[PDB]
């Protein structure tokens, strides 16, 4: 379901979101899922050569954030806000890096 | 399989150590490009570079023989997200 999005690579480690990162330029992204924890999820994120990695956190009623101050039913509208609107993010998401 | 921009990347003249490569020219249009490339598997690390609107091709040179590449071209600025792209990318041995 969520693996038809660009940006989402499904379970990849910290390390290894690094990696694939490393290719990437500023905006560069992806979002990740805990290969040990199903559910709990991540998005990093490219900048100035270094990766920055935000925690998706869940409200009590269920919506999605990545920054408190903008929430979000669905983690395709969380992403595709924050490609144009950094609200909080060192940067927009904005280039979905390569799947390998 | 995800769907890229732009849509066409190869190299269409090379060396060991030199290489010319090509993609698609926009149909409407685009700011810059951003070209990353480096040895395959990041051990190494990546060199980035940018390249006119104008151009639709590019020279990347002093390569090491023998070795595979991944290059990767940005279309700075343009909606990647909006239209569930990624970044065309291709793996090369020189």
């Amino acid at each position: 379901s969520l693996e038809k999005h660009s940006w989402y690579h499904g379970p990849v480690s910290r390390n290894a979101a690094e990696y694939l990162l490393s290719s990437g330029i500023n905006g560069s992204f992806l979002v990740r899922e805990s290969e040990s924890s199903p559910g709990q999820r991540s998005i990093s994120l490219r900048y100035e050569g270094r990766v920055y990695h935000y925690r998706i956190n869940t409200a009590s009623d269920g919506k999605l954030y990545v920054s408190s101050e903008s929430r979000f039913n669905t983690l395709a509208e969380l992403v595709h806000h924050h490609s144009t609107v950094a609200d909080g993010l060192i940067t927009t998401l904005h280039y979905p890096a390569p799947k390998r | 399989s995800v769907s890229d921009v732009p849509t066409k990347l190869e190299v269409v003249a090379a060396t060991p150590t030199s290489l010319l490569i090509s993609w698609d020219a926009p149909a409407v249009t685009v700011d810059y490009y951003v070209i990353t490339y480096g040895e395959t598997g990041g051990w190494s690390g990546y060199q980035e570079f940018e390249v006119p609107g104008s151009k639709s091709t590019a020279t990347i040179s002093g390569l090491s023989p023998g070795v595979d590449y991944t290059i990767t071209v940005y279309a700075y600025g343009y909606p990647y997200v909006k239209y569930n792209k990624s970044p065309i990318s291709i793996n090369y041995r020189t």
